[PDB]
RNA sequence: CAGGCGGUAGGGGAGCGUUCCCGAUGCCGAUGAAGGCCGACCCGCGAGGGCGGCUGGAGGUAAGGGAAGUGCGAAUGCCG
RNA sequence: GAGUGAGGGCGCGAGCGAUAACGUCCGCGUCCGAGCGCGGGAACAACCGAGACCGCCAGCUAAGGCCCCCAAGUCUGGGCU
RNA sequence: CAGUACCGUGAGGGAAAGGUGAAAAGAACCCCGGGAGGGGAGUGAAAUAGAGCCUGAAACCGUGGGCUUACAAGCAGUCACGGCCCCGCAAGGGGUUGUGGCGUGCCUAUUGAAGCAUGAGCCGGCGACUCACGGUCGUGGGCGAGCUUAAGCCGUUGAG
């Protein structure tokens, strides 16, 4: 059964234990245990209670385990002339885990 | 080295306005002056060949450097002669040295330095002691007063 | 990464029409309905669609204003001479190629808007010439 | 095993580009057989080379007369040659000449 | 005359797939073993019906 | 004294080659040609990586009225039925539950409408 | 943390490669330097830089700062 | 230490020109130009809304939109066409 | 082997073209064979060392290989998903297109451009603000009411 929430304008739904992508936050390496807020749950068989939020009190769960790649882009336009060229955008990757609410 | 004169005509020609034989294209034709024998002779006086070997060996007698000044080798020619005034003096390869001495008799004496220098008359050699160290001088007049 | 993607649609079919139905104002819904956009599994890369029959396909409700109002505007001009008629005429005859006119006006484009189209029998039975399902609803 | 050849001539791969892709599939004696009576020049040359490749393909890699099927072959260019001609307002037409240089396979079956 | 460009090997060889190798034929010829094309004379089995080559 | 090109302009157009070196036959055989295609498959592909955002958007959003046209209502409306009430997002690509498993957002469509009584 | 953020000319800040200097009676190198085909790993925001295989067959130059015919799509340019 | 007197389009104003012109000569304001890189405009620098670096299978909203070729009621009344 | 080829009436104008290896030690022999050109084989560290012989790229040239094409509107690449053959146990990494949204290029010139207004046959290579001395304003700076020496005489492998 599904479960989703937002990394800051990214919203995602992972089974039992998934990941690959999601930018990524603080927090030392592979072994650390932390959780944020969710939003109503996940579907399949009995789910069905949102509501009004329900983000207070309880909160989903996910493990940790950072591995930080450094994921090239390549820039350019071009006009008259002006095409300004050389420049990626790095950027970051996490390769976690998850568990549930 | 007076041109063969010009070429073919303009409007027309062979399809290229030009027609110099300045020769702005054959490698070996009129070009640019980036050389030119005049290569800027610039200097200065003994403001500084002075303050300057100061700091310098004062440093590097702040790791130790030598002066004796003026003494005896051996036989002021051989090479092994002088050695014998090398693992009885101190001196051994790597730090590097320098040295002065201007008599004739040490000049066919030091031959080739293999680790120092060998000097006779007034230059200045910093160069190579920037990158070494020991050092020895001849007279307090010699370095001049 | 949701995918979405309908893997492998297949198409439906269906049946539409009567002497009493208007032409064109209820052909853009065909169009929109054909390309299956009422399949859930969809990317519109995907050329799927619901097998079409539209039987009564002549004199139906002849919309308003349209006797003697209404040209029919293709067929370039080789030399200097093109091609014209207009309702009274065209729309009593060759009564298919009649109302799917209104059709082919507005259509969609490239290699999909063909695919899609070919499931579009039309005349004036009912009774379509190849019965496979005809689940028709108004 | 198999090797033929063709090199230093004075005319265009074009010319045998069809000498090429016509016998690549059929066997030595199968094209052998067409091209000695298909003239228009090409002919009489890669006939010599069917026979070099013959030679030492029996000589030195051991083969045999039926066994060696048409492989396929190759085509591509070589060198040329400097020539000028008369023309217009005393004017200059001029060029070179294009020259042959393609290799030839055949094999074990 | 006279045009503005370069050219595509494309339609170069797109012309003269139809160039082609057309085969010359080979006909019958029993005795030895000939296999001489039309009305050809050669000794490889030579004939049977003239005056030309050997027949040993 | 005495430094001219060299090799330097193999470097700064090799680049050029193999960064595209995939285009169509001319615009990957002339380092110019390739030059200018690479400021194409440039403002493209960054109009690319621009694109496929404002494209994958609304192919969600109209198959959120094809959940609703089926469970009864469409779009818009739906829309704010939620928004007023209560906790507001879905996500316009989340909605995705639309192909695995349905009678889930039945339920919360109605949830949608309820602040209407 | 507020801030700023297209930007032709233009005038400011850095750096980037690239040939001759000294460090070279220093050091890698036939258990390959230079050249070159391949790379979809490592860093550069880029300028570029590395690194590894393979072809290839005698030289190259640290850190460093010292000079600068150089930074080349073209100019119906010049040459092949 | 530079660039710059070929600018114009638009609008009000205004002399001019036949309230004749994507014209002239201006004051001004503004946009381009330098913002052919948004968006509308069907497509299109100078018209309204909009000022630029990432990543985005993120949310609001301004111009401008809710039958088709592409998207958000063929909404709701009311009449007039 | 160039002031030679060549041109010029004369006057004169004026050219491309360096390179096997350490050693030619330079292919003997036999088979295709016109002499040519080939092949084994041999001298040989290497004949992808062989005589338009160093290493040898680019425009160009196809044999063979894989992805692809006959319902079709194209500055041509792009990105979306998806499909087909290669490596990675894997997660996925390729190639290339199928539909489809996307698609007015460029170097000048300019109130004004995508551009049937210029130029660009195409690739390689060569290609243009330095320097002299002088002047100006800044900069790391030494000394500082003081602060610098021109050409020479000696010395200088070389320095001074």
């Amino acid at each position: 059964m599904f479960a989703i929430v937002k990394t800051g304008g990214k919203q995602y739904r992972v089974e039992p234990g998934l990941k690959l992508r999601v930018e990524k936050l603080d927090a030392e390496p592979g072994a650390t245990v932390e959780l944020p807020v969710l939003l109503l749950g996940g579907e399949k068989t009995v789910v069905g209670t949102p509501v009004v939020e329900g983000a207070s009190v309880v909160a989903e769960v996910l493990g940790h385990g950072r591995g930080k790649k450094i994921l090239v882009s390549k820039f350019k336009a071009k006009v008259q002339y002006r095409r300004k060229k050389g420049h990626r955008q790095p950027y970051t990757e996490l390769l976690i885990k998850e568990i549930r609410g | 080295a007076y041109s063969g004169r010009k070429i073919w005509p303009q409007k027309h020609t062979g399809r290229a306005r030009h027609g110099d034989i300045g020769a702005p294209i054959f490698v070996g034709g009129g070009v640019v002056f980036g050389p030119k024998p005049r290569d800027y002779s610039y200097t200065l006086p003994k403001k500084v060949r002075k303050k300057g070997l100061a700091m310098a060996v004062a440093d590097r007698a702040r790791e130790g450097k030598l002066l004796l000044v003026e003494a005896f080798a051996g036989v002021n020619g051989k090479t092994k002669e002088f050695l014998a005034w090398a693992k009885e003096a101190g001196l051994d390869g790597s730090e590097s040295v320098l040295l002065v001495t201007g008599n004739e008799l040490v000049r066919r004496a030091a031959r080739n330095l293999p680790w120092v220098v060998t000097l006779a008359p007034e230059g200045l050699n910093v160069y190579d002691i920037v990158r070494t160290e020991r050092l020895v001088m001849d007279l307090d007049a010699w370095e001049v007063f | 990464v949701k995918t979405y993607v309908p893997k492998q649609v297949e198409p439906r079919w269906v049946l539409i029409d009567a002497e009493g139905k208007t032409l064109g104002r209820l052909a853009t819904k065909i169009a929109t309905l054909l390309r299956g956009k009422h399949r859930p599994d969809w990317t519109p890369n995907v050329a799927m669609g619901d097998f079409v029959v539209v039987v009564n396909a002549d004199k139906i409700r002849v919309t308003g204003k349209k006797l003697e109002q209404k040209i029919y505007t293709r067929y370039s001009g080789y030399p200097g001479g093109l091609k014209k008629i207009p309702l009274e005429k065209m729309l009593a005859t060759h009564p298919e190629r009649v109302l799917e006119h209104a059709v082919k006006g507005m259509l969609p484009k490239g290699p999909l808007g063909r695919r899609l189209f070919k499931r579009l029998k039309v005349y004036a039975g009912p009774d379509h010439p190849h019965q496979a399902q005809r689940p028709e609803k108004l | 095993e198999a090797k033929a050849i063709a090199r230093y001539v004075r005319i265009s791969p074009r010319k045998v580009r069809l000498v090429v892709d016509l016998i690549r599939g059929k066997s030595l004696e199968e094209a052998r057989n067409i091209l000695r009576y298909t003239n228009k020049r090409g002919a009489y040359f890669v006939a010599k080379v069917l026979e070099s490749a013959a030679a030492n393909a029996v000589n030195n890699h051991d083969m045999l007369e039926d066994r060696l099927y048409v492989k396929a072959a190759y085509v591509d260019e070589g060198p040329a040659l400097k020539r000028v001609l008369p023309r217009a307002r005393g004017r200059a037409d001029i060029i070179k000449k294009r020259t042959s240089h393609i290799t030839v396979i055949l094999g074990e079956k | 005359p006279v045009p503005k460009k370069k050219t595509s090997k494309a339609r170069r060889d797109a012309r003269r797939s139809h160039h082609a190798l057309t085969p010359p034929i080979l006909v019958p010829c029993p005795e030895c073993k000939a296999m001489k094309p039309p009305h050809t004379v050669c000794p490889e089995c030579g004939y049977y019906a003239g005056r030309k080559v050997l027949e040993v | 004294p005495r430094a001219k090109t060299g090799v330097v302009r193999r470097r700064k157009h090799k680049k050029i080659l193999k960064l595209a070196k995939g285009y169509w036959g001319l615009r990957s055989k002339s380092f110019r040609k390739a030059r200018e295609t690479l400021f194409a498959a440039g403002n493209y592909a960054y109009a690319h990586r621009k694109r496929r955002k404002r494209d994958f958007r609304r192919l969600w959003i109209v198959r959120i009225n094809a959940a609703c046209r089926q469970h009864g209502l469409n779009y818009s409306t739906f829309i704010h039925g939620l928004k007023k009430a209560g906790i507001e997002v879905d996500r316009k690509n989340l909605a995705d539950l639309a192909v695995r498993e349905p009678q889930v957002f039945a339920e919360l469509v109605e949830r949608a409408k309820a602040a209407q009584g």
